[PDB]
């Protein structure tokens, strides 16, 4: 009375790894599979499962991966160490110091010549040693410095996460979902949606929107230690730029090797920033603070606080457009209380060429100059928040962890393994 | 529709045996990886295979074995299992008798070998 | 006589009535210091997925550890019409495969469908 | 024990062919290794199974076959075969012929199938 | 009525990856896969197949590793960025110019010790700066000059392609086909013949011959923008020199760090040359000619004409022949008109020894001196010829890819995925 | 007999002496591919350690 059945339709948890597909340079293409342009969806009838975006490791994997491809497309550039030199540096004219002027004793393509280079930089790149005065890049202490090639885009291009066959994802349907515990709507698909891999900090500029409502996330909420996941369901408009019309030289430091210097400035000497709808933000913050109040208390006054002290790269909002990376106050955004019962927000932002990207040490990659003016417009799609942490609850924009981007998108997915072969007892025997 | 059946009840969710079973064949980064992948779906693969071989069921999604059922396993009515529960909800019911199961499937097929054999001989 | 073996694709050019008599001469040959083999492993494991989807259907279809199985599956005719006096005598299974390109969808499909009945039938009856 | 049989006699260790066939199969540089040994794994498999499908012996682990015994093998009466010789002895004992029973093997599978389509064409 | 077969002969058009095979340091420790002493060759009796040697991938796998293992090769080898430096140059000593006598301040194992070295140069690898004389290695501004390791024979050892299982190649034993179209007799094989990795331009130096008559091939013919390969059914004997008994020296430049420079000249010191049979030239001119006429008119004039400007890789005869490259003024043995109704022609050549072998950007070759006297014989099998574009059709001699030298041999095969899996009816049901 | 592994052996670098591998059983043993042939080692394994 045994009979043994296979194909049968049962998985259990499993993590392996998923692979990318694309819409079909860019780092994106790196041969991603084209992807399906009819992507079938099951859904699971009287299917239910349990999620926990916290515990996620396809967000483990797409932060895996993204470091990988950004230091391999790194290998074959110009290595800057050779520019670890003293700098004798002033002030860029301008009348009445964000920019420096500075000068060095440069190579040639030949080992015996030398030559006279100076450039233009941003103070954020350059420390001052003889307490002209002298000068070293700030990083030549620490890393070694390579220099971008200028023909490879990082632009965040959505790709798709696939499952290898044995494999399925399984997916939350459910718009109320709070990315952990029984996901009572569940469907199945072979690949996500296009996921794009957006770095950022304090807020997330383009990601997706939540179906109905604000949704509030966290792995607690009343942990103070953790953060708090915020998903608008409505887009903000924020656009940046770097009002300053900039040229470009290239040095010939050796054998094909060439250093691309920020050259002059064209007109005006104008501050990076970025503009904010104002009205649209403090919608935007009021509904916010609706639905933060579920878990404070319905009378429970909630502030907004601007961020904690650090380097840049956890104090301010930074992201990199046009090539760029911009790291913005946003004090601006977040200076308001809101207690129970058109125009703009302008932003300063500044720039830095030497980035250490993934928040490690000894790998530093340098941003060559971007000529002409950048413009770009994002849609801001949540943000990352945490508790200062009695009738007044504060809360303050900040960094955090690479992962934290993207189980924004990821929280709605989990991998299974399928387990076709097993038994049941029935009435047949051979 | 692979997992269509999923939250099927097993005596619906076993006509679609076929339908999952014909989808489970389907540079340095994203170059290595891709290629472990493929093997290990072929390990996985053959081992059921092989257990399929091993229970004299090879080449069938569904076959009969002459073990009977000893109660012990799941006291459940066979009505109650085939009609009211689903395939996840029975695999996770009897998944630690997986082993005992499948070391009875093993013995019987080795003692009908041995009896053809001697039958073949006769 | 005239030693006739053929050869591993052997006489492809014959027709399909006398080409299917060297079937398990093919199927023998299908499986058959550094740095940068990895084009040989990803060749290998080619060969082996090939190897496994064809096997697998087989098995689903009923055929399995057979070079020929007959099926209870029947010719629809507008797949082709030709009589099998011309199919197996004055075709090869190069030309034949080109003729029917276009249903291996469908008989493949047919036959899954087939073996499903044919097993289900077989537990209805263990089970009296 | 796996390799448990391997001192036994040929009609001792005979019975111990599933112990032995299920465990046939079983991040930086010289994970190429650890790849090529899995697939080389899968090859060998594959190789024995299909040739037990050629001959007509799949899914078994003892098949009869209907092609006898030529004598010039070996001359050994089966009495002394199965109880006075263990396989190993026996694999070196009739190493030379391995090509000739293959080769019948495979011609009577081939007669066999064209036999049942005759048939099933009847 | 239907019946399922498996190992049905039937196969698709495919692309693939061959692996190379070898019989019994580049090319020679290239071991591959070990060839068969006695190969197989199956004869399809009453089949016909389509083949396109201008579409044919397999010379684009020849190419695809020919590159690959000539990079590989240098992977190892000492760097000689470290000799871009100014040189103060004169004359060498000889009476009345291809030679330099040049002297530079070179790095020692240590980097507080500089030594004074000089070496022999060829004008073609050294270029004036200061417009004695001060002089730069001609490709330092550029790119990396790397020096072939000089225990490293790359002596083209012929090599076979063989496809991988699930594949198989057709070959075809028509001694006309042209390389395009139906072929009425092939054969199938697992493996190619031996191939010699053979790089040249103008003329192909040790391929096979035709069977029986010259064979003309070309993509188009009609289309002047295509080149026309040229299959001789007789080599033509070539015997080429570069007869300056040489001597080389090493220098060490750092830590286990060697550099290889000529030191002197014994005896006298003569021109590279080669000597072509003069009687067999014409003679295989004129076959090429009334082979020719088939495409152009019976009684049409045809004229063999010198090559067109352009690089040494364009406009002369170039080869590798004991490490030395050779750059042959072939002008010699193009100057023919053809109407309708013994001695040798000598060929000066030059010697350069940075080589961008591929014709690449920013990897340059270094080929270290060769000690000795240089001969080289080689059967020349064909040309690469292009039309010079009304009652005489002039074409010339000129370069092209080195795909076109593999083409050549590779014409013949062409390779298929098997299809073992099929149905028919019958007259059986189960 | 039969194993899938062996035992836990130390990957260990020496000359003259080998510091840390396994005694012998019962008795030191002498082993050699020929002894008479001069030019072949002689390996010594102990049944005892000595401490250093
Ligand atoms: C959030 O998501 C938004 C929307 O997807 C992103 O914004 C877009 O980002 C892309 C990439 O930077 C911007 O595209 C850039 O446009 C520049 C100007 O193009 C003009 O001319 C073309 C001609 O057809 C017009 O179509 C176009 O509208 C403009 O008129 C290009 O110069 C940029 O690169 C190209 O030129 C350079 C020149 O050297 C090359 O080096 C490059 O390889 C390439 O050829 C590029 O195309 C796009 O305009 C942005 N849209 C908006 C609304 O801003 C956000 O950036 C993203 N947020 C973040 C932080 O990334
Ligand atoms: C077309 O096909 C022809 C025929 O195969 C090729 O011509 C042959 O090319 C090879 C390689 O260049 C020639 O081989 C070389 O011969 C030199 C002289 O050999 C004689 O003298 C030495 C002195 O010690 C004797 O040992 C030897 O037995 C002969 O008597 C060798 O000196 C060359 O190098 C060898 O020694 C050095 C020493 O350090 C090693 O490093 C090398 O690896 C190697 O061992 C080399 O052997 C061969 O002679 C040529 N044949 C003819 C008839 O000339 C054409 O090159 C080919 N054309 C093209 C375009 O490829
Ligand atoms: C500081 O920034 C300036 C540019 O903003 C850097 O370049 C200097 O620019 C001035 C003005 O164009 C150059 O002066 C030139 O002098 C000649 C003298 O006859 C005159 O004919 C020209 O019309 C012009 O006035 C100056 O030479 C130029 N400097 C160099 C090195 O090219 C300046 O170098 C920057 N300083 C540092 C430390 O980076
Ligand atoms: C140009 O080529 C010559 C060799 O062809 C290079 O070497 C120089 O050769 C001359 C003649 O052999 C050397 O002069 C001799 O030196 C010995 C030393 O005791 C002396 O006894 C002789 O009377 C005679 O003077 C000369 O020194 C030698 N130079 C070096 C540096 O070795 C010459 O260097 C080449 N020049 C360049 C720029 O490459
Ligand atoms: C769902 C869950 O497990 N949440 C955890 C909280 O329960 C846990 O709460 C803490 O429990 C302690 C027990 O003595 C209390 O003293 C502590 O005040 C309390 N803190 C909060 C914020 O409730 C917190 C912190 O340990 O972690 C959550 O994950
Ligand atoms: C299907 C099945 O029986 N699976 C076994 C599990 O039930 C078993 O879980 C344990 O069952 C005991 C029964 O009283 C519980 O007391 C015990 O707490 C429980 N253990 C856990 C971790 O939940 C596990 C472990 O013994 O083995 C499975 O095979
Ligand atoms: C025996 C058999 O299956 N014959 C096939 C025909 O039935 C089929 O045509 C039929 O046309 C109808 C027109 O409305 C369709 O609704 C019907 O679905 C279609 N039948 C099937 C099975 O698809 C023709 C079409 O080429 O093929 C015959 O083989
Ligand atoms: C193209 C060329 O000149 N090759 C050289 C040969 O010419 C040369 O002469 C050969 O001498 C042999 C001695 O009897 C003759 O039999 C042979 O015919 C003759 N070859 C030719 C083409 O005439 C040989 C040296 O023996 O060296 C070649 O490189
Ligand atoms: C970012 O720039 C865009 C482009 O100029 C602004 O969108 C325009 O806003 C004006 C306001 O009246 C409209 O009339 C235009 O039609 C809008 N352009 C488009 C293409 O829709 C956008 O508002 C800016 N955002 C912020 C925050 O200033
Ligand atoms: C190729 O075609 C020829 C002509 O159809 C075949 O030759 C016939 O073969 C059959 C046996 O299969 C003989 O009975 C006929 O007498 C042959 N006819 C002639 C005119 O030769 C041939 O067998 C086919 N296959 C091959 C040759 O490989
Ligand atoms: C090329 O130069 C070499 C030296 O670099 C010559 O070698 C000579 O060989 C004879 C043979 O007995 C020796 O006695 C000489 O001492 C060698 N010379 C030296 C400097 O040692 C070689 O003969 C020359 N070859 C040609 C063709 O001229
Ligand atoms: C090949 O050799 C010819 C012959 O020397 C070179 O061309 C000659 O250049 C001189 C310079 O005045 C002319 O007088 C001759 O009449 C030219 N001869 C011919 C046939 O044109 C030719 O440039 C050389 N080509 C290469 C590539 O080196
Ligand atoms: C290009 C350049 O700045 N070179 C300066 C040189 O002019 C100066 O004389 C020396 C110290 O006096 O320091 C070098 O770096
Ligand atoms: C080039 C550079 O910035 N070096 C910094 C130094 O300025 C800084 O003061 C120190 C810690 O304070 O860490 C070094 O890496
Ligand atoms: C999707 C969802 O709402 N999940 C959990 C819920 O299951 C849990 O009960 C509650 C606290 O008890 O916290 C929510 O986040
Ligand atoms: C071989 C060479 O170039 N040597 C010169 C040396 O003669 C000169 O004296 C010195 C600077 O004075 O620079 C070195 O490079
Ligand atoms: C092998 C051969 O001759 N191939 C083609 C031939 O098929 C074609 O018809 C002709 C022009 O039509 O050009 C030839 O090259
Ligand atoms: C920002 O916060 C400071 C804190 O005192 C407040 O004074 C300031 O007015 C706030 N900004 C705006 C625009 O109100
Ligand atoms: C920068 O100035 C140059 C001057 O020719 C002009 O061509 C270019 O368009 C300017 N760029 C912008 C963005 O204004
Ligand atoms: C914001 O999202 C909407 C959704 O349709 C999209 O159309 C719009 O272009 C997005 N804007 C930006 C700046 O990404
Ligand atoms: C889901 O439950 C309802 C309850 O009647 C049932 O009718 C339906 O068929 C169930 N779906 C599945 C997939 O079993
Ligand atoms: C070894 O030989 C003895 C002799 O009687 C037998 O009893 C024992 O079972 C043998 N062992 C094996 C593995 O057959
Ligand atoms: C070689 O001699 C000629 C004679 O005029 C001279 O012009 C040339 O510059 C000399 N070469 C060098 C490197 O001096
Ligand atoms: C062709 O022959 C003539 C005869 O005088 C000669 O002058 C001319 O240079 C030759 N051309 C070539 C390319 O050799
Ligand atoms: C030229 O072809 C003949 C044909 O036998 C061969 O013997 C001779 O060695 C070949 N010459 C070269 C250099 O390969
Ligand atoms: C090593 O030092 C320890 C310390 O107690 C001692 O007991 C032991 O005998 C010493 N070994 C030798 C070889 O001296």
């Amino acid at each position: 009375w045994v009979t043994v059945y296979y194909g049968v339709p049962v998985w259990k948890d499993a993590e392996t790894t998923l692979f990318c597909a694309s819409d079909a340079n860019v780092w994106a293409t790196h041969c991603c599979v084209p992807t399906d342009p009819n992507p079938q969806e099951i859904h699971l009838e009287n299917v239910t499962e349990e999620f926990n975006m916290w515990k996620n490791n396809m967000v483990e994997q797409m932060h895996t991966d993204i470091i990988s491809l950004w230091d391999q497309s790194l290998k074959p550039c110009v290595k800057l160490t050779p520019l670890c030199v003293t700098l004798q540096c002033t002030n860029v004219t301008n009348n009445i110091g964000e920019l420096k002027n500075c000068s060095f004793n440069m190579t040639t393509e030949l080992r015996d010549k030398k030559q006279k280079v100076y450039s233009l930089f941003y103070r954020l790149d350059v420390v001052q040693i003889n307490e002209n005065k002298e000068y070293r890049l700030i990083n030549c202490n620490t890393s070694a410095i390579t220099q971008a090639c200028p023909k490879v885009s990082f632009e965040p291009i959505p790709i798709h996460y696939c499952a290898p066959a044995g494999f399925a994802i399984l997916k939350c349907k459910d718009k109320k979902f709070n990315g952990t515990g029984p996901c009572p709507s569940v469907s199945t698909v072979q690949c996500t949606h296009g996921i794009k891999p957006v770095v950022s900090t304090q807020l997330l500029l383009n990601g997706s929107l939540a179906e109905e409502e604000v949704m509030i996330r966290s792995e607690n909420i009343t942990n103070n230690a953790k953060n708090i996941l915020v998903q608008f369901n409505t887009p903000v408009q924020i656009n940046c730029t770097r009002p300053n019309n900039n040229t470009r030289k290239s040095i010939r430091i050796g054998p094909g090797q060439w250093f691309y210097a920020t050259g002059d400035i064209i007109g005006d000497i104008r501050q990076a920033h970025c503009n904010v709808s104002k009205a649209t933000w403090n919608e935007t913050l009021g509904k916010v603070v609706k639905q933060l109040r579920k878990h404070f208390g319905n009378n429970t006054i909630i502030r907004f606080a601007n961020s904690s002290g650090g380097d840049l790269e956890v104090t301010t909002h930074s992201f990199n457009c046009g090539g760029e990376f911009f790291y913005c106050n946003t004090s601006g955004l977040f200076n308001s209380t809101w207690i129970s019962n058109n125009d703009s927000i302008t932003l300063p932002c500044r720039i830095k060429q030497i980035i250490n990207m993934w928040q490690r040490i000894g790998q530093a990659m340098y941003a060559p100059p971007i000529q002409g003016v950048i413009r770009c417009v994002s849609n801001i799609t949540g943000l990352i928040l945490t508790r200062d942490g009695s009738t007044t609850e504060t809360f303050r924009p900040g960094g955090g962890d690479m992962r934290d981007n993207w189980r924004s998108e990821l929280y709605k997915y989990k991998v299974v393994k399928i387990e076709p072969l097993g038994v049941a007892p029935t009435r047949c025997k051979r | 529709g692979f997992l269509g059946a999923a939250g099927s009840t097993m005596g619906a969710a076993s006509m679609t045996l076929t339908v999952q079973a014909r989808n489970l064949l389907s540079l340095t980064v994203w170059g290595i990886k891709q290629l472990q992948a493929r093997v290990l779906a072929v390990e996985r693969y053959l081992r059921d295979q092989q257990l399929l071989g091993i229970w004299g069921c090879s080449g069938k999604l569904i076959c009969c074995t002459n073990v009977p059922w000893n109660s012990s396993w799941s006291n459940r009515n066979l009505s109650e299992i085939w009609d009211n529960m689903t395939w996840l909800q029975w695999d996770k019911e009897i998944s630690n008798y997986t082993q005992i199961i499948y070391g009875l499937l093993e013995e019987s097929q080795n003692q009908q070998e041995k009896n053809e054999q001697d039958l073949l001989a006769l």
